[PDB]
């Protein structure tokens, strides 16, 4: 069921300070085309984990994740939840910015996501832990995932270590009748975050 | 790693349409639903997986590929498929009947949502199809149309040989 | 009891009627399919395996010798009553006067298969369903005199099954049949006579 | 759950030589009334069976049957599964002929359902190993047939040991939208095969 | 008596499928030069390992030959049976073509004996598995043949394992009065044969 991300325990070896957070859902319709994160980035500036990180520039953590999506029997496709680490957008055409990068809570969408906005393509996405949200199986999925960076420690504003994308790969089909937009809501807690150093 | 392959890279795909085979709900029996070489390396719809990118490299390969596929519809439909095989000396069959003697494995709809089958030993063609043999059933409102994405893979035995530079 | 099939099948019912003039003589080939009692009683089943046992009653209108030959399956039927048929040996013949009570005589069961087969799905290579391991014979009735017989005889041929085995059921027919040895039914009766309404019993 | 005719389980006491054989699916329609199969003859000019049973003229064999039909849940009907030993053609009016009684593997249809075209009440049509498939309980019928014949042997071109029956008794209703026909698909595999003699 | 080539006994280590073959006995006159074979081709369309070797495109077997001749005691003259690995037709003159190199059952005759179409003189022929057919002597001759080859599989169509070569040393001389020709046949049967894979 849940998908560890290469299998690691996130244990530690500077102080030790777990509510689940609740991101706000976004509808997906027939021409979406996809969304993505950037964490540890979306957590700042909202709630005691914000005021942990705003004020410390060491870090070290672990996350837990859950997307889930409400559908009714009478809907088809099928999403894509893959965690990329050093996730990096590239910028078409004339870099792409700064509101782009870090998009905050509101997680910022696509433009081209059989590219992945980077040249890489989508048919090889899967090297990355991936969890299939089919929607005539199950409506959840759960990774895992620890700390996977070079050097030990880092700041919580500036470096992300990792991001988190949502991709509709089939097209959502519907009768007419029903609800035009599915919602998804992802739910974050931290697992063993440790901060060190105050400013 | 089981990576997506492209099936309908036909010319007016361009998209993320590519990435899927289409199954409709007016087809007859018996009717090929799609149909491509197990080739990991030659050019066409293995070019995309990542079995196909590093076996640019690595001249001579030989081992034990495997392919799964998945379904992409509503809970209410219900089906079946053919899917079927041929060895390499052959062509493709032509009738459900001629394609049924083979490797085939009966997939349905119902019960499974995925299915896999194990190719043996290529070496440096074979066919794979895939072959309807019922009516896809719907009931009312509800689309009547949904789709089949691949994959592809490579099992405990496939084994490379002289290094070559890619492209 | 009195339900078990050995019982079903062992009352001593009519099968044929046969009359000869003085030609001179009558013959009669062996089939139980002659009356529908009989049929509906033997359609239902496929295998059957049983021994049979015969008697003559002969109503005229004083004794004569007439004879019942019997032949088995693939002998020659007899064409004169003075043809070389009547006396060959390997046709057992009962000789019988008018006035002594009737005769009797029993029959082995001859099929080369294990059980008779009432119905057969094939050919032999309008030929549809005729299986020939079915033949049990002729009795070729004569009255034995040098000449001008001048009797105008009837005979009666009663039949009494015995030993009976059967196998795998079938349903009862339904609906009268034209032919002789062929379900043809020429298409409609029911089954249930109809009433006034679905309610009301 | 499945249905032994008669209770034999097919051994045997000419040498001694297994594929889920798959028949190509009927449809079933509102006005449709029946279809009938008998075997031995459909494995005919198909596969390697038949390649052994044209060229032998003495055969033994028993068969394992599945007739499956996938119908969603709001269609309606019943259908009626029975394995008749010797079912013999009638002929309407004149013979019927030899296109009627030997379809192959397209198994013919009926006329007049209601006296089996022999004669034969529809009623009491139960005797035989009969599995109803009733459209709200399941999917699903099999029945293992064994070999029923007075000779041991026979020639497997000629003479039909048994057929298969498929009579839609209730009718399928459906409401306006859903797909009109329901597939009907049926596997057969030899069990004990034994032939003998080669020509 | 029988001479095993090169001394193996052929075992094997895709199913394990034996009958006496009989070729078609050529005659042999007093202008006549020779007669090649080149096995495995001669069993194709020949019998159920013709429809064994048809449709299926890999292949490991083993022969066991017999040649024999039947001369009574008033001739004289001696063959000479040896077979040849990879035994290659070299073409005069310019390709020899295709129904030069596989005759198929009736196996084609020399041009040049004295080189064995091949630039190859028959003086040193003897390295490979012989056995002299002495008139004077015995009417027989017996060669058992392992499977030899570099790739532990092939095709059967396509290639050729080895061929056997018939070749009149000296030439047959007969009083006035005796029959012209002399019969030879030839008797194949497969050892251990492998095949795998259908197509």
């Amino acid at each position: 069921n849940i998908v560890l991300a290469y299998g690691e325990w996130p244990e530690y070896c500077p102080t030790r300070p777990n509510r689940f957070y609740t991101l706000d859902s976004k509808m997906w319709q027939e021409n979406s085309t996809g969304w993505y994160w950037k964490f540890p980035d979306v957590l700042n500036k909202t709630g005691v984990f914000g005021q942990n990180a705003q004020f410390h520039y060491l870090y070290r953590s672990g996350f837990c994740l859950h997307v889930q999506c409400n559908a009714s029997k009478f809907h088809q496709g099928a999403l894509l939840v893959a965690v990329i680490p050093e996730f990096v957008i590239a910028g078409r055409g004339p870099h792409p910015g700064f509101t782009t990068t870090f998009p905050g809570t509101t997680g910022a969408t696509f433009y081209d996501p059989y590219v992945l906005d980077s040249g890489v393509p989508l048919s090889q996405a899967l090297i990355y832990p991936h969890q299939w949200i089919n929607l005539r199986t199950n409506n959840c999925a759960t990774v895992i995932v620890p700390y996977i960076n070079a050097v030990p420690f880092d700041s919580a504003i500036n470096h992300s270590n990792f991001g988190l994308i949502v991709i509709p790969v089939s097209p959502l089909k519907y009768s007419s009748g029903a609800t035009t937009a599915i919602p998804i809501t992802i739910t974050i807690a931290p697992l063993n975050s440790e901060f060190g150093g105050l400013r | 790693v089981e990576t997506i392959l492209e099936v309908n890279n036909t010319t007016e795909a361009t998209g993320l349409t590519r990435l899927l085979i289409p199954v409709s709900s007016q087809n007859k029996a018996d009717e090929l639903c799609a149909a491509f070489m197990v080739d990991p390396g030659r050019i066409g719809p293995w070019q995309s997986t990542l079995v196909g990118q590093i076996c640019r490299y690595y001249t001579q390969w030989s081992g034990s590929l495997k392919v799964t596929f998945m379904f992409t519809g509503s809970f209410m439909a219900t089906g079946k498929m053919l899917v079927a095989y041929s060895p390499p000396g052959s062509a493709q069959p032509a009738n459900r009947e001629t394609a049924m003697l083979g490797t085939h494995v009966i997939w349905d709809f119902g019960l499974q949502s995925s299915v896999s089958l194990v190719i043996p030993w290529i070496s440096n063609a074979g066919v794979v199809t895939l072959w309807y043999q019922t009516n896809y059933v719907v009931p009312p409102e509800t689309p009547g149309e949904a789709y089949i994405i691949a994959m592809g893979a490579a099992q405990d035995n496939f084994t490379l040989k002289i290094c070559k530079d890619t492209d | 009891l009195e339900t078990t099939i050995n019982h079903f099948f062992s009352r001593s019912g009519l099968v044929g009627v046969v009359n000869l003039t003085d030609t001179g003589y009558a013959t009669w080939d062996i089939d139980i399919m002659g009356f529908v009692q009989l049929r509906r009683k033997c359609e239902m089943f496929t295998y059957m395996r049983f021994n049979a046992e015969f008697t003559f009653v002969t109503t005229t209108e004083r004794p004569y010798m007439l004879q019942y030959m019997y032949v088995p399956p693939g002998a020659p039927k007899p064409t004169g009553r003075d043809a070389f048929q009547w006396q060959t040996a390997t046709n057992p013949s009962v000789f019988v006067k008018l006035t002594d009570p009737p005769a009797q005589v029993s029959v082995p069961f001859m099929s080369p298969a294990s059980a008779y087969q009432w119905f057969y799905d094939g050919y032999p290579t309008t030929t549809y369903g005729l299986c020939p391991n079915n033949m049990m014979g002729t009795f070729a009735v004569r009255v034995v005199s040098r000449e001008a017989s001048q009797l105008k005889l009837q005979t009666r041929v009663y039949m009494k099954l015995k030993h009976v085995r059967a196998w795998v059921p079938r349903p009862i027919r339904s609906q009268p049949y034209l032919l002789k040895n062929f379900p043809n039914y020429d298409s409609i009766t029911n089954s249930a006579r109809d009433r006034s309404s679905i309610k009301q019993a």
